[PDB]
């Protein structure tokens, strides 16, 4: 029996329970966005990277859901290289921020995917003891 | 070297026995009949009762010095031995008015009778009387209406009121209940009533009963031309249910409801009495359970104290016993607390069990209700004991008449009216009572029928609650 | 069989010694003392009749209904060993007679009028068998023992309490000051005295606010959940509810109520409020000894305890056995099982006249309070076990060094005793040794031990079996 | 549509297979309180299916044990836990006790993981 | 007996043919049609398990509580006369499982999920034994037969009613018109059709007011209490 | 008709409801569930979490790992209907919590003749 | 007169007012669990070791009541040595945590005992001054 550690084992929604994504794996997710015609966008956080409740307490209200948008969603972009270049540009300008790649579907009008690409400076196997 | 804090046990009598204390006109005074354990001095016993019903506990506490014990302590200020008892004493305890919450009978009882009855050091304790000072009396709403206003509302004067409990106690349907009520009321009774334990049950739900009884009250009223009522029982498991019942009675426009103040409790009762005052409902009080507390001479609380408490908490009527019926109540004792229920000012009188002069400072009087195993032959004794300001109830005495309720009711009403007339004419009911009834029998066939059935019937037993 | 007007014996209808009781019947055991020349059978029948359907003379309305279905029945009469004129009369009441969820209605029927009958000299209700089918109609305690321990996060020992003293006379600010000092030293709870309601020297709302400040300060200092039983007892239901609502607004864990002086109707209301708002309810039994002290007349506490369990409360005072107020050991052990357990067998040597099945109704925590101090600790842990609250008023506020040391002394004593018990020591035999060892070790406890070393409460018992 | 006809003597069996609800009727309904998109937006959860779990045994756990179980489920990676359909309010566990303990559990698991949790 | 992860048969916990039922138990009679190869005992146990405490695999949390106290129990299985694959399975449920006064909760347990189990081809709940201890937790009918006859003052015959027709399509005023004519000719009651609620052709409050006028008119004309 | 839809249904912008797949499922079902439902669904594991040999937290992690692995695989263009077994097996080799769940339930299937046929 | 110190004198429920438990005393408590047939379990806390109120304020609500469970309650275990070994394993994996030993009764369904066995790195006699 291994114990799942409560110390400091913070997660970041989709894909955070897998081994950290390689460059090839990130590129594969970007191809998926492009193949589906979704709108890529980058968001970053320089403060709290997690949901919390400071200003209000009612059902379905949380602070920390919105991050800061990097430039604009890349409307009309069908070029995986361009997306990959913006990830680099964003992480370059904010090397200490949480940064995430998201994509939007404008038919359903909802975010249709997203995962963390950078965190500020538990390993996949030190999660149990 | 002023009095400091000294930890440890010391005698209660060092602080709480004060035989030179002059009682204040605002003090609540208690008279306790006290039976100490062997080797416990009466003074220490009285002081214990005073201490543990006011400010003191079993050992010295340092917090005393932050306040003034002199100002707040209960004080045992007098101890009389009881004539012809080797181990009984009357201890008198004075309580500052500051100790009590305004308008709360609950609080008064909690202090005065809260823990002391269970002390190891005494074998028995009985609260015999309380002197409620005018300054405390004025903090209570008191009875919703009281005797005078009640007579004025019902337009009924110059005789006792006549009532009757529906029987069997439990088991009748709503429709049958109303049927019985109409027949009783049309025959001459002013009131019928729910039995104390008729609340809401599988055989008869409360709201069904209220509606059928309302139909019966109005029908009997239109038929006779006299105001009629029936004490619909508001007693319930919760305050919210109790209030629902009161509210429905109000919506029906009926004049009177009832409450079992001891099994429902003082908190509920006081709430209901306030409601009744605000909505013009008369409030009949049943004293169910009282004899659990007040039957024995050595231990408990005398009914006179429970009666005083009910007057403060609020009620228009209160059962007082019959003296001559199936339940216990000695004559002199009953006459004493009937005065305490009805009058504005009652002098100390030990031969009637009144230990203290009691001043009610214009709080309305409560109507005594004589009920329990009485029949037409008891009428002269009842009129003699209670006078006009009383309500006489005949359950079995009406529903047990060989011809049914309406004749039953008429027999009772004829008997009461004959007795009242005789008294007004100057006849002595104590001496001539039998003759008054016998004359009325000769004249009224309904009465005669009742007189034959119950001629032999008397309730004569050795009294337990002797003075 | 027609209507025949007139009086006849109760025993012709209400004495049925061949009746087989039903699993839904409420059963009563009455200790009965007839007047001379009244046959016991006639007496029992009278009690049964007048607490159910009958009156003193035959009434025609009986025939509209079924008396067989509704009558109470005296079904057995035992003489009492070593008494010439005392009987136990057993009476069975059909479940139809009673309002669902009303302790008030039950008492009104069973103890309403019969105690005042001329034909008897004394009467005492000793026990009641509340069938599961009636039990299920009650909301019952707002929480009960298990949920209480879970809310406070307190396990493995008795709870420790303390009543502020003097009973009356302290200001609101001084009350909170006392409470903070008590709680910070190691007590779980403090409490309003039963008669502390709202008075000229201290108004209730002032007290609630200062007590709340004191609770939260002691809790932050010690790291343990703390409470204080704020008294909701009041003159009206409206006032009672105002006080409960203010406790809820303050976020405190527990309030109290004097069920017999406030009354069953108000109590049941409050219990329901407490269930709906997550407040724990402590029950003080003020006035019980007016009703339950004497052997020949009244209602035994075990019935009043059963009634409280149905009406609702999380705690209920149970007596100490060894303290300043009366309570015999075997009697107390009997009703403590009635308060806490789910199923209790008939056991006359502990005063239990009927097998009682509570059908999963939560148990009530017994509270031992009244003239107890550190030397009683082993006897208390032995009698009650862990599922109890032990309260030390004078035993805390009477400590020579003040409340915090006082509280610490009691907590050390209780923890020492609990440890010893768990290690397999016999507290009944070795109790004095456990305390003496803890004295040697803890200066606060040593000081309490010295002050109260001599102090005992040993008197002849009135409420004997 | 399904009120009486299924009980007609003249037929041996009847099954309603489908209904066409026209837009003009559909518009008269408040409909779902949020729906999929708004739900994802409230929880801040995108790009995968949501993960839940019913506490077991279905009946019989106390309120404190329920929250204990819920905290351990949620802290390991589930988004939601849930009352079983027949867990309402019962002698072994009253509803309001459950709600309070489950609330403690949700918030503890949320603070530990950094992801929005529910039950 | 510790925690052992994995699937095991339901019949090891939930089939108890020697169980003596308690007077407080809710009892169910299920007419059960197992899939081929599923033993009736395993089927009855599955029904009992999944309508009470159990799920498809062993869970560790069982040991925190007492399964014996809470589990539903299949305590008897009779074959059905003249059917090769039908059984009556009898299931006992402890009273602790149910919310007091809630028919919703009773149905949710007893008929909540089990009807959809892959392992059975059909299931029918035939009867329930509601013990008095559960029955007493319900308010029950607002009045009942006797009180109803007493309120209406109607005795010694069946009551007579009538549904207004057509089911749908009449206006409020025509509804009342129809109602008055029915009641005045000797019926005790008329009624809204089950599907008459509030609709474009006739709004509910308009109908209530016209029907009230009709009830009172017919009542004054006949001398008998009328309702709709 | 081949999916049982007898009528064209137009919801006129009424919000959609999230389907919840629950009842006797475990980690080995994950690829089939993701294939059938896609992302807009909630998957529920009662027994499948509380029946994990190491308790609830590891059980939950096992389910979450499985779902995430399957989601990644799908996004990378893998065919879950064909390759699903392999996705789980790979994840087992990597995550001890998942491996433990995989072992316990490896044999477990629910295959019966369908009653509610088209 | 000695003064009970308010400075750092935090307590941990049962047994914290006694001298710290020796290894022999802990083993005796374990025997007690086993003799009574109760279910032993370990719980640990790596953050706040005390009750507090962050997320809600109503009666009977507190945060910090639940700690993290170590593995699973030891169902069926009747071996005191096994329990003592899990205490060592748990404190070894989390050397800086609050750790407590608890026991459950499944009949009453309630925790029936509990006491702290490790705190992160006042003495029994420095509690008064
Ligand atoms: O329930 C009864 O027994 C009565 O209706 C009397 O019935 P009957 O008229 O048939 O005798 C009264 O409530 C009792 O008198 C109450 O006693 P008390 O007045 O002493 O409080
Ligand atoms: O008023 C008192 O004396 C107490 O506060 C105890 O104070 P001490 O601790 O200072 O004695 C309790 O309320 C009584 O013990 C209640 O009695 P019981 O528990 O018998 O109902
Ligand atoms: O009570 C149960 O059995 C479940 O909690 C699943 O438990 P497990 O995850 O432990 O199997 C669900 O309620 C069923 O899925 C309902 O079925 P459906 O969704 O088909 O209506
Ligand atoms: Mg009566
Ligand atoms: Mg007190
Ligand atoms: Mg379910
Ligand atoms: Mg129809």
């Amino acid at each position: 029996m291994m114990v799942w550690t409560p110390v400091n084992n913070k997660m970041f929604e989709t894909f955070s329970y897998l081994p950290p994504l390689t460059d090839e794996q990130i590129a594969a997710q970007v191809d998926y966005i492009v193949a589906n015609g979704w709108i890529p966008c980058l968001e970053f956080a320089t403060d709290h990277g997690f949901v919390y409740r400071e200003h209000h307490n009612s059902p379905g209200y949380y602070d920390g859901r919105y991050w800061t948008m990097w430039k604009l969603p890349m409307f009309g972009c069908r070029d995986p290289m361009q997306v990959l270049r913006e990830i680099v540009a964003c992480t370059k300008a904010f090397p200490d921020a949480y940064v995430r790649l998201v994509a939007f579907d404008n038919q359903k009008q909802v975010q249709i995917m997203g995962f963390l690409v950078q965190r500020p400076k538990q390993p996949a196997n030190k999660r149990s003891v | 070297a002023g009095a400091g804090f000294k930890a440890g046990v010391k005698d209660y009598r060092l602080t709480y026995y004060t035989p030179d204390y002059v009682v204040r006109d605002t003090d609540i005074l208690a008279a306790f009949r006290m039976t100490p354990q062997p080797g416990v001095p009466p003074e220490e016993c009285g002081a214990a009762v005073a201490a543990e019903s006011s400010t003191g506990t079993w050992t010295t506490v340092w917090t005393d010095g932050l306040t003034s014990l002199d100002r707040y302590k209960g004080r045992c200020y007098d101890i009389e031995p009881v004539p012809g008892e080797d181990n009984q004493y009357i201890a008198y305890v004075a309580y500052p008015i500051d100790l009590f919450e305004e308008g709360s009978v609950t609080n008064m009882f909690t202090s005065i009778v809260g823990n002391v009855f269970g002390f190891k050091a005494l074998r028995a304790l009985r609260l015999e009387d309380l002197r409620i000072p005018p300054a405390y009396v004025k903090t209570f709403v008191g009875p919703p209406h009281g005797i005078q206003v009640e007579r004025d509302k019902l337009n009924k004067y110059g005789r006792g009121l006549l009532g009757c409990t529906i029987k069997p106690k439990l088991g009748l349907s709503a429709k049958n209940y109303g049927r019985a009520v109409y027949e009783c009321l049309r025959g001459g009774l002013d009131f019928t009533k729910d039995d104390e334990n008729v609340n809401s049950q599988p055989f008869m739900r409360w709201r069904d009963r209220f509606l059928f009884v309302a139909e019966a009250i109005y029908k009997a009223q239109a038929e006779t031309g006299e105001v009629k009522g029936h004490y619909l029982n508001a007693t319930a498991g919760t305050c919210e249910e109790m209030m629902k019942r009161a509210v429905c009675a109000k919506e029906l426009g009926v004049p009177i409801i009832m409450h079992d103040y001891l099994t429902g409790g003082f908190t509920a009762n006081t709430s209901l009495a306030i409601y009744c005052r605000d909505n013009g409902l008369l409030l009949h009080i049943h004293r169910a359970m009282h004899a659990v507390i007040d039957r024995q001479r050595n231990h408990g609380i005398h009914f006179r104290v429970l009666a005083k408490a009910l007057r403060m908490s609020g009620g228009d009527h209160l059962h007082s016993g019959t003296v001559v019926g199936k339940l216990e109540g000695e004559r002199e004792v009953t006459l004493g607390f009937v005065d305490l229920m009805r009058d504005d000012y009652v002098e100390k009188d030990r031969s009637r069990g009144i230990y203290f002069t009691q001043d009610w400072c214009s709080m309305p009087g409560v109507m005594p209700v004589a009920s329990g195993g009485i029949h037409v032959w008891h009428m002269p004794a009842l009129v003699e004991i209670f006078g006009d300001d009383a309500c006489l109830q005949f359950g079995g005495g009406t529903l047990g008449h060989p011809w049914g309720n309406a004749p039953g009711a008429a027999a009772n009403r004829v008997a009461l009216e004959a007795c009242t007339q005789a008294r007004n004419e100057g006849r002595d009911l104590a001496r001539e009572g039998g003759d008054v009834i016998r004359s009325a029998c000769k004249w009224s066939p309904e009465l005669a029928a009742a007189c034959e059935v119950w001629k032999e019937i008397k309730f004569e037993f050795d009294t337990i609650d002797k003075l």
